[PDB]
């Protein structure tokens, strides 16, 4: 198991033991397991993140300006904002999509994807 | 038949044998050349709008004062840029002219050229090749001494590979040569080739032979003059 | 055999020669004036 | 003189697609550098009248 | 035995050693610096501008090592050295 | 034993070589640019539209030397030089 | 000797250079070609639906030298120039 | 000499290149492909199902790419083409 | 000079292409995944044992293939096919 | 003039056709497999104890074609078979 | 037969052999330097001329084996070693 | 002809293909250790001390395959097996 | 009778060939690739030049060496040729 500590800007969002993180770094899709290298990777404008963690579903995140940094014991998500999918309202990330501003865009595919609708 | 090496008024002077097409296509290159460079300072306009020859000009000369600025100091070696562009365009028409429909038949089947590109020769290669070669050995000796440029040349960028450095400046002269006739010889020969074919049959592969012929022609001219300056610029340092 | 030099390499070495004085007498530094 | 017929259809064809494809970019750009030059010696002119 | 024919024979596979040779080596070389100049393009637009100097530079020490070669192929199949 | 024979069988040895040189040569350069390509849309899909420029020019060059071989290889068998 | 002997002998050879290297050029490139395909796929999954446009192209041309060879080795071992 | 025998050698020698070239290409391409997979698991390790389609696909096209010579060589060794 | 002696030497210089190519593919497609194997592990020790499910496949369809060619290795080196 | 003699020529040929593939395949994939090697451990100095592992494997599996090859080219030299 | 004639031919395979590897290695070792030139070209748009010093020595050391080969088969080829 | 100077031929045929392997298989192999080394040493300069182990293990699965080749010229040429 | 002489010069000059043939491919590759790790670590390290001609120049030397190995041996084939009657 390895410890995931999800952490905004304004605080510190969420921490534990995990078994496995699903994310998507600016060069590609990327697994880290318990004895991962070290790594320092941005997450991609409309990142999503899954936590597998034993004996419980996986949590999806979205986050906005993620950046993973993965070290021999611990895994650290820099999200300048984030929101649980229980959090996530599809009605408006979907209204939202594709505004006028990349940022929103990036916000409302990143909550869509959390939300599983893709 | 295709009879490779031929040639036409060929001839003999001073006890030595000169190749009629070279001269003639040699020469006429050079004509197009002094042509196009007269008509370019009859109708060059330091104020007013230039002329397509004036442009094509100066783009070929801003292109080689970059290369050679970046490669060396433009202020260090002026000479060089004259030389440089010159070579591109001498060999870029020499190539280009090929594309002329000038193919017949020679009663032998054998297919017969009114001009055939200089570089398909060895010896207009070999000039080339063996100018530039001393152009900037000399240069090289100004630079750094007539003692000093074979030290330094010998000696290379590191002292104890001697040996390759020897092979490393007989490789720049032959290599620059040879490189640029195969580019040109395949060509001479392959056209022949097509010749051989029905007219029904022979102009689509001869088409689209000379219409990449165009582009290798374009890009070896660049090549040779790239190349040319690269050298320049390797054999003046410290 | 073909690939033997010949008298010619003379030649055309000395038409280059000329062209070069084309080209460093009348294009090139009046280019790099108007430049 | 068939391989002459053939080598002419050729080179027209040769010319045909110059025509159609090469020439126009080239022209193009010619005149794009030449407007470029008219337009930085009015810019000029008029920069001196001001 | 007509020995002209040895000669020729012998001419004509060491052409085609000479062809084979230069062309793996001209296709291979091409297609890496192709690559190179594909990756280069790909991480920013503008670097265009100046990759196809370096890149025509390494075509140009790549094609070398073919065509020098195919002169030599010529030589080997036209004017055979030693042809008796 | 006529020469010619012989002449024949050298040439087509020769031909072999050529197409064999060839293909491998155009074969694996056209793998490395098509990699190029490939990877480079995948990463910046955006980039699609300048990608495909450089790539056609090395295939340009890779399947010019191949077709230089299929030529030559022609030569060798239709027109063997010396077969006299 | 039967001079067709050795004309055949001599094509059957040449046809084994060419079926020789024509495989080993196109296993390498669409190796090659794969290994790109396979690496933007589980890089960027997404990427795949628009990944085989470019691919197909790439193994599209490398097949095609390869294929080409063939014909030409059909040419060597049925229809052997210089045959008697 | 007897005509046949000589064929045959030079039937035998063409399928011996055949399958040489065959056999090379197939182990470089299919290494490469694997490669691309390993690395991509590696990376991804949840992705392993979802890159068998597109790996299955150039193995798919490269091991099949061999096979061809296979088949060839039995014409060459069991029916050999111009055999007197 | 006996026909089978002719026979026999194509055979065996078959046999040798056979293996010459077969080693090649096999160790440079061993080499390649075990590159693969290796950077993977260094990346993510964790998932070795599932990076192990696809070498195991790359290097049992490598493998197999050279071990393919020793199969008919032995059909040219010791039941010589046309043989008289 | 001797059967045995040409047959003996032949296995000789095979025989360095057998050591010569196996030994390019054997340095190359070694070299591969030790830069993969080395790099991890330049990334992760702390990791040549499991990075051995696979090293070991991918030396195992070329050194294995190797000798494999090493065995039949002794097969082919000292006991070539059809010799009479 | 004559020996000289069978001396020469043996003369010219092996200058072909010798000009088709320095073919290959100057190509694809040119190919890769030039590679290398010009990924740092695009990372770095400054480092053009630092970059030139170390791709011209490693381009002059395989531009020297190249030509060492060249010699080489010049003397095999004009002036025989061995020839009687 | 003497059987003796067609079995020396054929050796030397041999021992000639068993050194162009082992130097191929030498060069490529070593040359990739070294590119691991030197990058390892650019990114790690400290980590010089160390990554010299793994490296020379490399040269050595590397350089022993070359020997190994070297031996076999000696049992090829100087001590041909066959002779007669 | 073939003059067995030139039989055995034949072969040993295809050997030799042979052995330049693979030597040059080895030698030019590796050094090949050699320079690109140089141009890299070069390229990303602009000062570390001097730190990568130690390790560079020692993996050329060895190419070189089995270059220069193949090239001694090829001077007992065509030269020294072993076997000859």
């Amino acid at each position: 198991d390895l410890n995931v500590e999800i952490v905004a800007v304004e605080r510190e969002l969420w921490s534990g033991p995990a078994t496995f993180v699903f994310t998507r770094t600016t060069a590609g899709e990327i697994g880290i397991l318990p004895r991962h290298i070290p790594l320092v990777a941005q997450l991609v404008d409309d990142a999503m993140v899954r936590v597998e963690r034993e004996g419980e579903d996986d949590l999806r995140i979205a986050v906005d300006g993620g950046f993973l940094s993965v070290t021999e014991e611990t895994v650290r998500i820099l999200v300048e904002n984030a929101q649980f999918e229980s959090e996530i309202d599809a009605d408006a990330a979907k209204e939202d999509a594709a505004s006028d501003d990349e940022r929103t865009a990036a916000w409302g595919r990143a909550r869509l994807r959390a939300l599983g609708q893709i | 038949a295709i009879h490779v090496g031929h040639h036409t008024l060929v001839f003999e002077l001073f006890g030595m044998t000169f190749n009629g097409d070279t001269i003639l296509a040699t020469a006429v290159t050079a004509v197009i050349v002094i042509a196009l460079a007269f008509y370019l300072r009859a109708k060059v306009t330091s104020t007013g709008v230039p002329s397509g020859v004036q442009l094509f000009w100066e783009a070929l000369t801003i292109q080689m004062r970059q290369q050679i600025e970046g490669s060396i100091g433009m202020k260090i070696a002026p000479f060089v840029l004259p030389l440089s562009v010159t070579i591109f365009v001498f060999i870029l028409i020499s190539n280009w002219l090929a594309v002329l429909p000038l193919q017949y038949g020679g009663a032998d089947g054998a297919a017969a050229e009114l001009y055939k590109a200089p570089a398909s020769d060895i010896n207009f290669v070999l000039a080339l090749a063996l100018f530039v070669f001393v152009c900037y050995h000399a240069a090289g000796i100004w630079r750094r001494g007539i003692v000093g440029h074979p030290i330094k040349v010998v000696k290379g960028h590191v002292a104890f590979l001697a040996p390759i450095n020897i092979v490393e400046e007989l490789a720049k002269p032959i290599s620059l040569a040879l490189r640029l006739f195969g580019n040109i010889f395949a060509g001479g020969i392959l056209v022949a080739l097509i010749a051989m074919f029905p007219w029904y049959i022979q102009w689509f592969p001869n088409a689209v032979w000379k219409t990449f012929d165009l582009f290798v022609g374009l890009i070896q001219a660049f090549i040779f003059s790239l190349l040319t300056i690269l050298y320049f610029s390797q054999s003046m340092e410290l | 055999n073909f690939l033997i030099p010949n008298g010619t390499f003379f030649a055309v070495l000395i038409i280059f020669l000329i062209v070069l004085g084309v080209i460093s007498k009348w294009v090139v530094p009046p280019i790099s004036k108007v430049l | 003189m068939s391989i002459f017929i053939g080598q002419l259809i050729g080179f027209a064809v040769i010319a045909f697609i110059i025509v159609k494809w090469v020439v126009p970019p080239v022209r193009t750009l010619m005149r794009n550098q030449q407007e470029a030059v008219r337009a930085a010696l009015a810019e000029s002119a008029e920069a001196a009248k001001k | 035995l007509d020995p002209n024919a040895i000669i020729t024979a012998g001419a004509l596979i060491g052409g085609g050693l000479i062809m084979g040779g230069g062309a793996i080596g001209a296709g291979i070389g091409d297609g890496i610096a192709g690559n190179a100049l594909i990756s280069g393009i790909a991480r920013q637009p503008e670097a265009q501008g100046r990759l196809f100097t370096p890149f025509f530079i390494t075509v140009g020490l790549v094609e070398a090592a073919y065509f020098i070669n195919l002169a030599f192929m010529a030589l080997f199949v036209f004017a055979t050295p030693g042809l008796q």
